[PDB]
This record gives structure tokens, sequence and C-alpha cells, in this order.
């Protein structure tokens, strides 16, 4: 039984501008086994209208998933990705930095 | 340049919770074109790119027929493997299969492959010559021998060397508008002071296809991994990819640092420099 | 196109 902890990236599809429609992505990669829970958060409350690509994997057999939701960035609002896997002793929350 | 077609299959057992999860997806290069998920509504093999939608009912009925066969095979394998290793019924276990073919720039056959994994680790692989097997351990030698007895490599080889490349060419020609493109990376560089003495330079590659890219930082012409933060290449979700590479530099020495970029879509490798 | 010959382990 090999176990691998997810690598996590939160970023947007397009360069982020205030008040202008975009996609917020959470990319989760390099994990094993495949059961993983992933949420996108807006000011800390979960966003329902999120989509995810079909499970795949790399040459080393670890899995990967993109989750993504349509959104408009604003001054006030704070976006984050919450990930849970059996490798993590508690949910890892990764914040959206515009430059990252 | 070089192209490929690949299918990936994941089978996950569900202790106490009935039938195993089964997922399959097809790719040409870095573009997903088909899928079958056991939890989805359709229980059919479904299009994911627009250029596979134009294949008839004969194709969909057959791929559905065949992916359900793959599904049944992995259903069987999860239980067989559980016995081969004498694992209790309590734990979920994972099986993975990957097979496919590479064609070169003339679209003729370059290589073929077939790997199979259990619990995240090699179980059995077809060797490069497409004619024999490599078995990770004693239980996988059983498999090796069943698959030898029934001469599976000969029939798999024919697939990879024939059917696999014929259909890959078909898909490349049908989806030419999206599959035979290289999008050059859009590069830019950002600057973030840390202190009065150090600063971060980040080199960005955006909107590129395929995903294969190289982003390296150099100092006075020399390789420079020390102090370099490098994210894994990531999907944008519109079919292009993104990446960045960073370095921490002494303030007022920013011009010593160059960012080099290598991509299929670029005539010459790039070289960028934070100019003020 | 998928392969029609997968065999059990
Ligand atoms: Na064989």
């Amino acid at each position: 039984m090999i176990q691998r902890t997810p690598k996590i990236q939160v970023y947007s599809r397009h360069p982020a501008e205030n008040g202008k429609s975009n996609f917020l992505n959470c990319y989760v990669s390099g994990f094993h086994p495949s059961d993983i829970e992933v949420d996108l958060l807006k000011n800390g409350e979960r966003i329902e209208k999120v989509e995810h690509s079909d499970l795949s994997f790399s040459k080393d057999w670890s899995f990967y998933l993109l989750y993504y939701t349509e959104f408009t960035p604003t001054e006030k609002d704070e976006y984050a990705c919450r990930v849970n896997h059996v490798t993590l002793s508690q949910p890892k929350i990764v914040k959206w930095d515009r430059d990252m | 340049g070089s192209h490929s077609m690949r299918y990936f299959f994941t089978s996950v057992s569900r202790p106490g919770r009935g039938e195993p999860r089964f997922i399959a997806v097809g790719y040409v290069d870095d573009t997903q074109f088909v899928r079958f998920d056991s939890d989805a509504a359709s229980q059919r093999m479904e299009p994911r790119a627009p250029w596979i939608e134009q294949e008839g009912p004969e194709y969909w009925d057959g791929e559905t027929r065949k992916v359900k066969a793959h599904s049944q095979t992995h259903r069987v394998d999860l239980g067989t493997l559980r016995g081969y290793y004498n694992q209790s019924e309590a734990g979920s276990h994972t099986v993975q299969r990957m097979y496919g073919c590479d064609v070169g720039s003339d679209w003729r056959f370059l290589r073929g492959y077939h790997q199979y994994a259990y619990d995240g680790k090699d179980y059995i692989a077809l060797k490069e010559d497409l004619r024999s097997w490599t078995a990770a351990d004693m239980a996988a030698q059983t498999t090796k021998h069943k698959w030898e007895a029934a001469h599976v490599a000969e029939q798999l080889r024919a697939y990879l060397e024939g059917t696999c490349v014929e259909w890959l060419r078909r898909y490349l020609e049908n989806g030419k508008e999206t599959l035979q493109r290289t999008d050059a990376p859009k590069t830019h560089m950002t600057h973030h002071a840390v202190s009065d003495h150090e600063a971060t330079l980040r080199c960005w590659a955006l909107s590129f296809y395929p995903a294969e890219i190289t982003l390296t930082w150099q100092r006075d012409g020399e390789d420079q991994t020390q102090d370099t933060e490098l994210v894994e290449t990531r999907p944008a979700g519109d079919g292009t990819f993104q990446k960045w590479a960073a370095v921490v530099v002494p303030s007022g020495q920013e011009q010593r640092y160059t960012c080099h970029v290598q991509h299929e879509g670029l005539p010459k490798p790039l070289t960028l420099r934070w100019e003020p | 196109l998928l392969w029609a010959g997968p065999m059990a382990v």
C-alpha cells in the first residue's frame, strides 16, 4: 500500500481583474489512494457550483484532479481550496494569492 | 512533432459498499476525448472533445461494449488480487491500467506500452519489445504465466502496432483544428522585494500547449537550482497550461539572472531578464 | 479506439 500526499495549487485560468468573470481552479496532484475531498471556499463558506475533471494519473501512478468554479474577483473576497485525504492529519486549506 | 494516444483505467474496491468504482479516460496528447465513469448517469462511453462527437452510433456502441468488458475484467482482478496477496475484505484496494501508442512526426509507429499497477505500484508491464512481460513479485509471476499461456502479448502488440496507430491518425486528422497545434507560451516576469537586501523574481509561462515545457533560471549564464522554487505544470481548464519558476536574488543584482524557456511552439528558446 | 483483448490477472 503506497500513500502519497496531495500537492495543491489554487490559481485562476486568466490573469485576475476585479469585477471581471473568471475561473478559480484548485489543482490537486500526486496523491494516493484516490479518495480525496476538495472544496473551493469563498470567505470560508463552501461553493456548491464546482466542477471537476475525470480522474487520471501520471507515470508514477499518483492521481490528479482539477476542480473549478466560475467567479468574479472583488477587493473584499477571499478564495481558498480545502483538501482532505487520508495522508493529511487534518484538512489543508490553501489560500488564493492573485500572483500565484 | 510526436503524438500519442493513451487510455487510463482506475478500479477501486469498496469494502462493505458493493460494486467497485471504475473510471476510464482516453487522451490524444494532453487532450481528453472520452470517458466512462461507473457513477455517472449514462453508463455509456461519452465524448469529451468536440471532434469525437462526429463518430456514429457504431463507434459509441462498440466503445461502450468494450469499456464495460474492461470494467468486468477489473471487477474480477480486484478479487483475484485480494486472494493472491491474502488481504482481508476490510480495505479498499486500487488497480490501475495504462496503455497506448506513440507515433513520430511522420505519424508512423514509434512505441507501444502497457503497464498495470496494484495499490500504487507496478504489478506487470509489457516490455519495450512488446513481446514479453516484467513481473514485480511472486504473485505477478502467476499473471505473467497466465498471460503467456494465452499469448496475450501477440494480440496486444497487434493492437498497439496496428489498431492503436490507425485510430490515433484518424483522430489527429479529424481533430486537426485542436490536436495539431502548438501554442507558444506567453511569458512575463514579476518582481517582489523581500527586504532591503533580497527580492523574488518569478518567471511565468501561460497559455501553452502541449504541457511539455522547461523553465530554468540562470545566473551569469550558469545553471541555478539553488534558491529556485518551481511549481508543477498545471492545467488552465481551457485546454492550455501554465507554469512558473522563482528565484530569490540580491537587490540590485536582478540583471544577472535570466529565465530560459523551452517549448515545442517556440522557434528559439527564450531568455528573459527583469529589465527595470 | 479501445483494445478488445484484456484478460484477467
Ligand atoms: Na504473452
